[PDB]
């Protein structure tokens, strides 16, 4: 079975809210680091979020006061709060985990309407 | 059992799928048998008491053994030493070594102790093995000469 | 009388949970051991008890570890079934004295201490075959223990350390 299952994906009016969420079949404990990473239509993939294991949280420029990225030792999974969407937030969103080889997801296609 | 584990717990076994209820009934039998013994028995059959005496090795302070006289205590000779029944020969000197309270040997790569606890005074001595080396014999021809 | 409640919560152990395997002096080595250790990186179900079927299973052995400072905490139990029917522990600490008793004990439901009469932790005990008696164990600090047997030996471990103001 798959490792990494995503879901949060859909069709948001600007302005809006919603929630991504990426789990792991193993335990997020070893995992040692989770990032998102999210590509546009025809450019190049950069970094969203990134959270080590210790508890250190990174964000990117454009991503700073409105998207915030967590999980809860419960059940073992990623959470990403979407807040404050425009246009060129429009793309595809993967999620990433490395314990000592990477792991990759897919889907999550979320759409912005302008 | 597990080596070393006692039962005391006295019940009615059962040994088919319904409940005893408390009864030794069908299937519902008393695990705890009586020997009979009578003295017309064959030697097979008659009753044997057993004592079993378990030793505990060295690893804390030693508490049971027998009657060893203690001498003196000597440093910075060749000397043989006898500490708890380990045996052996060397130098013993002052120690530097910072003993944990519940230690009370030292080893090195070759698993050999070199560090040792007094047992009468806590303190620790280390241990180094006596002075020793080869000899070679540098000699012209016996047809020559009987020097050497 | 039933009066605790009981959650838990789930988090790691990371780097914890080694011990000395043997009495015996080493310096500026690596030695290789196998025997009964916390993994790294695993589970550490966090309870939290406050006023429950705290029956928690044994298996190998168990780490335990306490944060506390008001000594609210005090003594183990430990068993098969935790009847008369067979013998228990009654491993019990106060500020002068530690007790252990081996003995066939008739647990009630939510055993603890009036404070200082044990009469709820037991009805009445027979058929004792073990008492000992000796200094207790107990002495923003992180108090550590490590209880396993083996060939009909209970050993404990235990460490203290302190630890700053981290969750
Ligand atoms: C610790 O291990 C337990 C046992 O698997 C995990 O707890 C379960 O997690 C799964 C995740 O989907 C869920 O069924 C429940 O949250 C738990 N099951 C229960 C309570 O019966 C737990 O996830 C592990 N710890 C971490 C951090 O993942
Ligand atoms: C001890 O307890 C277990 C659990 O019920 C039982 O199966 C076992 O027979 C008992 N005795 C030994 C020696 O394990
Ligand atoms: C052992 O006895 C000797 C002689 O009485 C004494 O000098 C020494 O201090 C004693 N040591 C201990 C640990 O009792
Ligand atoms: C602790 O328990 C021992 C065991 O009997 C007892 O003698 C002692 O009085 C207890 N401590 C206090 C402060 O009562
Ligand atoms: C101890 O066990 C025996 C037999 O199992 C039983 O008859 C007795 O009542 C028990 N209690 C005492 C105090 O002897």
């Amino acid at each position: 079975q798959v490792q990494l299952q995503e879901s949060g994906g859909g069709l948001v009016q600007a302005g809006g809210s919603l929630r991504l969420s990426c789990a792991a079949s193993e335990s997020i404990f070893r995992m040692e680091l989770m990032e998102w990473y999210h590509q546009a239509p025809g450019k190049q993939r950069e970094l969203v979020a990134t959270i080590n294991r210790c508890g250190s949280t990174n964000y990117s420029d454009s991503v700073k006061g409105r998207f915030i990225i967590s999980s809860d030792n419960a059940k073992n999974s990623v959470y990403l709060q979407m807040n404050s969407l425009k246009d060129e937030d429009t793309a595809v969103y993967s999620c990433h985990a490395r314990t000592w080889t990477s792991y990759w997801g897919r889907g999550t296609q979320v759409t912005v309407s302008s | 059992l597990k080596p070393f584990e006692r039962d005391i717990s006295t019940e009615i076994y059962q040994a088919g799928n319904k409940p005893c209820n408390g009864v030794a009934g069908p299937n519902c039998y008393s695990p705890l048998q009586s020997y009979g013994f009578r003295p017309t028995y064959g030697v097979g059959h008659q009753p044997y008491r057993v004592v079993v005496l378990s030793f505990e090795l060295l690893h804390a302070p030693a508490t049971v053994c027998g009657p060893k006289k203690s001498t003196n205590l000597v440093k910075n000779k060749c000397v043989n030493f006898n500490f708890n029944g380990l045996t052996g020969t060397g130098v013993l000197t002052e120690s530097n070594k910072k003993f944990l309270p519940f230690q009370q040997f030292g080893r090195d790569i070759a698993d050999t102790t070199d560090a040792v606890r007094d047992p009468q005074t806590l303190e620790i001595l280390d241990i180094t093995p006596c002075s020793f080396g080869g000899v070679s014999v540098i000699t012209p021809g016996t047809n020559t000469s009987n020097q050497v | 009388v039933n009066l605790i409640t009981r959650t838990q919560s789930y988090t790691n152990s990371f780097t914890r949970g080694v011990y000395y395997p043997d009495k015996v002096f080493r310096s500026s080595v690596l030695h290789s051991t196998q025997d009964l250790f916390l993994p790294f990186f695993s589970n550490v179900t966090w309870f939290h008890a406050i006023h429950d079927n705290p029956a928690l299973p044994f298996n190998d052995g168990v780490y335990f570890a306490s944060t506390e400072k008001s000594n609210i905490i005090r003594g183990w139990i430990f068993g098969t079934t935790l009847d008369s029917k067979t013998q228990s522990l009654l491993i019990v600490n106060n500020a002068t004295n530690v007790v252990i008793k081996v003995c066939e004990f008739q647990f009630c439901n939510d055993p603890f201490l009036d404070v200082e009469s044990e009469f709820r932790v037991y009805s009445s005990a027979n058929n004792c075959t073990f008492e000992y008696v000796s200094q207790p164990f107990l002495m923003k600090n992180l108090r550590e223990f490590v209880f396993k047997n083996i060939d009909g030996y209970f050993k404990i471990y235990s460490k203290h350390t302190p630890i700053n103001l981290e969750r």
